């Protein structure tokens, strides 16, 4: 009671049932470094300006 | 201290919108209101300096030196107009700029608050001066003057630029009151050595100092008329003001390092005076005689004292309005005879009686006659010279001697004696040569008669 597939059908993705847990860290990395914190506040003008040599502004 | 920039920045457009025959009448006539305005910074203090803003101040010793330049600027004008009346209008207004850009050029410098502005300011009066001397000069050798007053000059500055540069990343300022507050000593190391000769040399090559002083002759020589005379009054006075601004932080290594300095402005003061005594060109003799007189002033800022720094600020003031007095003087002769040659017009005093004693009254003041302002900081440099070493008194005694002879002997050479028989064109002199001479010689007397607005802040 054999039934050759149609074409097209060994080709489909399929879906399996396991009872394997999911690993977590196939690829073993490391603990990831942590980033530069981040820019923060309300931006202000610059005190005294420029305060490029004589420059006032 | 705007109330005097503005007026000269309008200047500017006043002689570029003037009449084709108003120039000389506007810009004389502004000019000595301008002066007369510049004549309220003379009420100074005796604690601090007057602090106008965040970028320009007003000490007892820069006011001077401004009250000097905007007095000489309408004297220039009077001097240039006779041997400019062949010249275009637009050539005529081009080198009235000039005056006028060197002007407002010298008046920042003096006024700066920061030793970076004062840099570029001080760098900024090379271009009207060399244009002025490079286009207006008389002789084929001007050009090669205008050579050796750039590079000489340049050649001294860009070190000091990087002193001072570096001087801001380690001190955080340059501002003149923080550096003085915050004064720290120089210890005695090859690199504070270094610096110290990179904040030095430009000021020591702008005096100039024996031995850098070539450039000098050449180019006081070659100028016209009103380039020799803000060259001699005003310029030169860059370098002492400069030194005594900069010499706050160079303590106590100047202790140590003005040594070969002391030597060189001594000696060549010695022998300058002695070149002036075989002297074949009028012009010459006179700018020798500023290096002689420049040498002094060295001498007075190197020992570092309240008296020497006092004679210091009378020297420069005195010796500004006697060697352009002197320029013109000679320009005179030179406009009659066209050559500079000593012997060639000789007994003017039985010619031009007025003249004659103008020359009489320049070399006096030359000399140091008492109790002229010349001979009060003179006494004030040589009395501190001598309260650092007993010796000094043998070299300075020496200039004193030779200083009057070459005087002396240039007046006797030119007033003096029988006049040259084929020379037949020396006419009357004018109402404007008189009027030059005058308005020179008249404020020397009148600042002897109150001398404590030329003595600096000591
Ligand atoms: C019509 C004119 C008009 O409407 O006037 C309004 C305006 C009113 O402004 P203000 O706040 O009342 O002026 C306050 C003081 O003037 C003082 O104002 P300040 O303290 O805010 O100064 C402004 C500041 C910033 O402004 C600038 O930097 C530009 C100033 C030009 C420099 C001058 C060079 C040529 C002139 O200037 C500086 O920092 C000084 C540096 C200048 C040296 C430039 C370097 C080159 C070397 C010299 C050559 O007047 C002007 O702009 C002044 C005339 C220029
Ligand atoms: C000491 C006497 C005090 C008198 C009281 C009043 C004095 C008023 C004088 C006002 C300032 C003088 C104006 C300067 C420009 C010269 C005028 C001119 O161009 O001639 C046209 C005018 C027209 O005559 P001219 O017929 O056409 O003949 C002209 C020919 O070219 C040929 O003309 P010349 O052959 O007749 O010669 C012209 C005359 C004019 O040539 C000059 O030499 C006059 C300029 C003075 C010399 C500048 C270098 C010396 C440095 C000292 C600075 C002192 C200034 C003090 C403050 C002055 C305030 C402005 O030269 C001389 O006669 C010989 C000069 C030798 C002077 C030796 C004295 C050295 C200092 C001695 C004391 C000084 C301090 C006094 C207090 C001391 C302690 C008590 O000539 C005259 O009228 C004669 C001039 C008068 C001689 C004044 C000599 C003494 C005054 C010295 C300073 C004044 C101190 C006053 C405070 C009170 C004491
Ligand atoms: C034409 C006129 C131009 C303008 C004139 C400018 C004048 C510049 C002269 C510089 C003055 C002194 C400079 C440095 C101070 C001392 C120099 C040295 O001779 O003194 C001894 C230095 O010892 C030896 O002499 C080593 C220096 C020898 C090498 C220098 C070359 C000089 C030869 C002459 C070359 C000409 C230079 C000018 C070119 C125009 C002191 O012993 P020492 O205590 O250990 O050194 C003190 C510094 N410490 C503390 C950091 C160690
Ligand atoms: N630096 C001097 C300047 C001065 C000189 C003579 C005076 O009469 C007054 C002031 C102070 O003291």
């Amino acid at each position: 009671g054999w039934v050759r597939p149609d074409l097209g059908e060994l080709s489909k993705v399929t879906k399996v049932k396991t009872d394997r847990p999911l690993p977590e860290n196939p690829y073993h990395s490391r603990a990831r470094p942590e980033p530069n914190p981040e820019a923060e506040g309300d931006l202000k003008p610059a005190k005294h300006g420029s305060r490029l040599f004589f420059w006032t502004m | 201290m705007l109330k005097i920039i503005i007026p000269t920045t309008m200047l500017l457009p006043m002689t570029w919108m003037s009449k084709h025959n108003m120039i000389w009448i506007n810009a004389t006539v502004h000019s000595l209101l301008i002066s007369l305005i510049s004549l309220s910074l003379l009420n100074q203090l005796g604690e601090n300096s007057l602090n106008f803003s965040l970028t320009f101040f007003s000490d007892s010793l820069s006011a001077p030196l401004l009250v000097l330049t905007t007095w000489l600027l309408p004297l220039m004008l009077m001097a240039s107009q006779s041997h400019l009346s062949k010249e275009t209008t637009t050539r005529k207004k081009l080198y009235i700029t000039m005056l006028i850009l060197l002007q407002l050029f010298l008046i920042m410098t003096f006024t700066a608050t920061e030793l970076i502005l004062f840099y570029i300011l001080f760098e900024a009066t090379l271009v009207p001066t060399l244009i002025i001397i490079t286009r207006w000069g008389n002789q084929t050798e001007r050009l090669n003057a205008g050579l050796y007053f750039l590079f000489y000059t340049l050649a001294g500055s860009l070190p000091l630029l990087v002193a001072l540069v570096y001087i801001q990343n380690t001190t955080g300022s340059l501002n003149f009151l923080i550096i003085h507050y915050w004064s720290h000593p120089l210890s005695n190391s090859w690199s504070n050595i270094f610096m110290w000769l990179a904040c030095i040399m430009a000021f020591m090559v702008k005096m100039p100092l024996y031995g850098l002083h070539l450039w000098l002759p050449k180019a006081h020589v070659e100028a016209p008329i009103a380039g020799s005379m803000v060259l001699a009054a005003v310029l030169l006075k860059l370098g002492g003001y400069g030194m005594m601004r900069i010499t706050t932080i160079l303590n106590p290594l100047t202790n140590y390092m003005a040594y070969p300095f002391l030597m060189l402005s001594m000696w060549g003061m010695i022998m300058t005076s002695s070149i002036c005594l075989r002297q074949t060109d009028l012009k010459s003799l006179i700018a020798y005689s500023s290096v002689s007189h420049m040498a002094l002033v060295i001498v007075a800022i190197m020992i570092q004292t309240p008296w020497s720094f006092m004679g210091a600020t009378a020297l420069m003031i005195a010796h500004g309005l006697t060697s352009s007095m002197l320029f013109c003087l000679a320009n005179t002769n030179y406009e009659r005879v066209h050559s500079r040659t000593m012997i060639l017009a000789r007994g003017l005093q039985t010619l031009l009686p007025l003249m004659a004693t103008w020359w009489l009254v320049a070399s006096l003041t030359n000399l140091a006659l008492p109790p002229s302002i010349n001979l009060i900081g003179e006494l004030f440099i040589i009395t501190a010279s001598f309260s650092w070493s007993n010796i000094t008194i043998i070299l300075m005694g020496m200039n004193m001697m030779i200083t009057a002879l070459y005087s002396l002997y240039m007046l006797i050479t030119t007033q003096r004696g029988k006049y040259t028989h084929h020379i037949n064109n020396i006419k009357p002199s004018f109402t404007r040569e008189n009027a030059l001479m005058a308005l020179h010689i008249l404020p020397l007397l009148l600042l002897t008669l109150n001398p404590k607005m030329i003595l600096g802040p000591l």
